[PDB]
């Protein structure tokens, strides 16, 4: 905890609290990667964040696409996402490091917001739950 | 013996990779008529309320 | 009746249509219903449980019975 | 200063207010009704209108009828005094035996506690199921969850979680049956006054809990509350009395699908499968009060509904991340006939740390859940195959995992007239001590049906024992017993005489009957 702060939005706060709550504890983050030096930014279930949003966004009679979710939640979690960068060394030369952590249901990667964010950001660290039990901890595959 | 089920056991990975595709050739034409489903279903739901 | 379905439940679960075709299973009970005792339903029936003093006896019973091809 | 109905369209009413609409979550009350008519406002529609959801029937509300608001939202009574009773979502008695005697009224919508008053205390709640206990072990004061689809076993597990956890623990048990059925809540009910936990009459106070029923004929306006209703008998016992409470939910499932169909007709255009836009903060708005503080402390088992077998729908895979222990039951294990139907690997618990409940038990379970894993990806090749390529280690893993299947079949003291079988409690200790000797070999020689509903491994061999016993007892019976008796088995109409003939009317007689109905009242 002398490294990190905890930005919380749990289940009990209002829908909107828990849509800000990534960009609120990004601009944390942000601080030290523009100041020179390095952030490791964690949204834990970035799939909560967009059914949080996708509540906004049915109550606020905007039009729904694909499982009822916005037009802009791609563009919810890229403008995020992409704040996450290494700077130049005109800037200081600081960085931040997403970890977005997406919630798959029966290892659907095809699921819509799953898809979203396996496009916007680099990588991907797959864990799978049938290497979970064999034993193989952490799951990766 | 074992030259003749290798040839029984080629001629079974070929009839479940025929099989195989004939599965996923269905199962991508249900996929897309899920999402098409599902979303006919929300916009007639969104429809009736505005 | 449900007396003669737990009877022909009995001759298949007691082993007595072993021995049988499994092709005329359908006709074999029809010989059981009809050619074991009339009066071996009544007891089940105002019983409602296959007594000791029954089990033995309709299953000594569901021998003196003649069944198809056997 | 009162409202009148503007509009009724199934459960849901408009009440509009000539000054002062009452506040969003606040009960009305329609007088003139029938019966006693709660109204909960959901939202202000806006022009000095409130949407409502009815907590009973609106079938006779009429447009213009008076609505007196109550000023505050539904209050329900809290205290010692509903011990021993069932109460409905808006407090009234429904078990017929008087007023509900009421150390306070307490309102059943309040907020989660905080981040400051919660608990980090970890110790293990021994429930006697050793599939439980062993793999998925449940923590004393935490958030436990039973899922499974329809017929799976979720009602069996959870009746037996009330006789092992709250027929002999220090504080008091609420159960909330939200939205399921009505039968199996007077089984219930039964069953507590024939077990001694709820006492009727004079000994009422000696009674360890409290029935909140919302059952499934109710309108959805009512089953969305009776949770919340449950829930705050069991936040008096935590916040006032500062003590224990066992907190027993039978599908957190209906909860959610109460809300989902009057969501429509509050006029929210709907989400994704077919549930309301506010799922996940409707249901987390229940968890988060379902917790242990520094008051005191509420176990929570939640029975949750999959629908289809579906643990992908949004309504179960919501509820997961709630929870701190989430025994899933399958299908497939109860088709076998191992029951309890829990799904060995599914079933994750938060107790599953080994500074938390030692090596000892985290490595046998983890030894046990790699046995089963491995099986599965060998059973793959046996269905197919047969199992006679499979290496003698590969063969000793599949004898050993199915072994450890039975092993986790236990009779249940409550289904004793499903299974004809007397019920088994193991303690913690010998569940341990068992699936070690099934893991490293210490009993291989012993069949694979003795581990089949049995309660440890000494009951294993109890059994074994007794089974080489009795099929070789077979042969006794063969060759004699068909003649030759002590003539207990006495002739035909010997048994046909002692039938006392009972009396056929050979009619009906029911139009004597119907104008003798008419006669009464
Ligand atoms: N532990 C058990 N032992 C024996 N039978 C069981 C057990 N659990 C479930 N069953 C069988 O499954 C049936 C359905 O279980 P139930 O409790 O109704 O589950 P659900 O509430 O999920 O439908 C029961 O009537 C019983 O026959
Ligand atoms: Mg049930």
């Amino acid at each position: 905890m002398r490294y990190t702060i905890m930005v919380s939005a749990t289940a009990s706060d209002a829908a909107p609290l828990q849509f800000l709550a990534p960009y609120s504890g990004c601009a944390m983050a942000e601080y030290f990667r523009d100041t020179g030096k390095h952030g490791l930014i964690i949204y834990d279930d970035l799939s909560k964040q967009s059914v949080a949003y996708r509540q906004m966004s049915l109550l606020l009679r905007r039009p729904p696409g694909r499982e009822a979710f916005p037009g802009d939640v791609f563009y919810l979690h890229s403008r995020l996402l992409e704040r996450a960068a290494k700077l130049s060394k005109e800037l200081g030369g600081g960085s931040l490091t997403a970890f977005p952590v997406i919630e798959t249901q029966a290892g659907d990667v095809s699921a819509y917001i799953a898809t979203n964010v396996i496009s916007i950001t680099d990588g991907q660290i797959f864990l799978e739950t049938e290497l979970f039990y064999k034993g193989i901890r952490p799951a990766l595959n | 013996e074992h030259a003749s089920r290798m040839s029984a056991m080629e001629n079974s990975t070929k009839s479940a990779g025929e099989m195989l595709g004939k599965l996923t050739l269905d199962y991508n034409r249900k996929r897309q008529a899920t999402i098409t489903t599902e979303l006919i279903e929300i916009i007639a739901g969104a429809s009736a309320l505005m | 009746p449900i007396e003669r379905q737990t009877v022909a439940v009995y001759a298949a679960t007691k082993g007595f249509l072993d021995k049988v075709r499994v092709q005329d299973i359908v006709a074999a009970e029809e010989a059981v219903i009809s050619q074991v005792n009339p009066a071996v339903f009544k007891i089940l029936k105002a019983n409602g449980k296959i007594t000791p003093a029954l089990d033995a006896h309709l299953k000594a019973e569901l021998r003196k019975v003649k069944l198809p091809g056997a | 200063d009162a409202g009148y109905v503007s509009q009724v369209i199934g459960p849901v009413v408009d009440v509009r207010f000539d000054g002062e609409l009452p506040s969003i979550l606040s009960s009305l009350e329609v007088e003139g009704h029938s019966v006693r008519l709660v109204l909960e406002v959901a939202q202000h529609m806006g022009d000095n209108t409130v949407r409502c959801i009815a907590m009973d029937s609106t079938d006779g509300l009429v447009r213009g009828q008076k609505v007196v608001d109550t000023g505050s939202p539904i209050k329900v009574p809290v205290g010692r005094g509903t011990l021993g009773r069932i109460m409905n979502v808006i407090g009234e008695p429904v078990d017929e035996q008087g007023p509900i005697d009421a150390a306070d009224i307490w309102s059943i919508h309040r907020e989660a506690p905080e981040f400051t008053e919660q608990s980090t205390e970890q110790e293990i709640l021994v429930t006697g199921i050793k599939v439980v206990d062993l793999l998925a072990p449940y923590q004393r004061g935490g958030k436990i969850g039973l899922f499974g689809g329809a017929g799976v076993g979720k009602t069996v597990l959870i009746m037996e979680l009330i006789n092992n956890v709250a027929k002999a623990h220090g504080g008091f048990s609420v159960f909330a049956g939200v939205g399921e059925r009505t039968r199996e809540g007077n089984d219930l009910y039964r069953e507590m006054i024939e077990s001694g936990v709820i006492k009727l009459g004079a000994e009422r106070g000696n009674s360890k809990c409290t029935l909140v029923y919302g059952q499934m004929n109710e309108p959805p306006g009512a089953r969305a509350r009776v949770a919340l209703t449950g829930l705050t008998v069991a936040e008096y016992f935590r916040d006032i009395e500062g003590q224990d409470v066992l907190l027993f939910v039978d599908n957190i499932f209906r909860f959610t699908q109460a809300n989902s169909e009057v969501s429509a007709l509050l006029g929210r255009i709907p989400s994704a499968v077919g549930y309301q836009p506010t799922l996940a903060t409707d249901l987390g708005g229940l968890q988060e009060r379902i917790t242990t503080t520094t008051k005191g402390s509420i176990t929570s088992v939640q029975a949750v509904y999959v629908p289809a077998d579906d643990l992908t729908d949004p309504a179960p895979a919501t509820t997961f991340a709630h929870l701190d222990a989430t025994t899933v039951l399958s299908r497939s294990i109860a088709e076998l006939g191992i029951y309890p139907a829990v799904d060995p690997l599914d079933s994750t618990s938060r107790m599953l740390n080994p500074n938390v409940i030692g090596a000892e038990h985290y490595n046998v379970a983890r030894g046990v859940q790699k046995v089963l894993q491995d099986y599965k990806n060998l059973q793959d090749i046996i269905a197919i195959l047969g199992m006679d390529e499979l290496s003698e280690e590969d063969k000793l893993t599949v004898a050993r995992a199915r072994k450890i299947q039975r092993f986790l079949s236990q009779p249940f003291q409550v289904a004793e007239v499903f299974t004809g079988t007397p019920g088994k409690y193991v303690d913690l200790a010998d569940t341990i001590s068992g699936f070690q000797g099934v893991l490293t070999g210490k009993y291989d020689d012993l069949p694979e049906m003795a581990f089949y509903m049995v309660g440890d491994i000494k009951e294993v061999k109890e059994k074994a024992d007794k089974m080489a016993k009795d099929i070789a007892s077979r042969k006794e019976a063969d060759n004699k017993k068909v003649s030759e008796e002590l003539k207990d088995i006495p002739s035909l109409d010997k048994l046909v005489s002692e039938i006392k003939e009972v009396v056929i009317e050979e009619d009906d007689g029911l139009e004597e009957d119907f104008k003798a109905e008419a006669l009464s009242s």
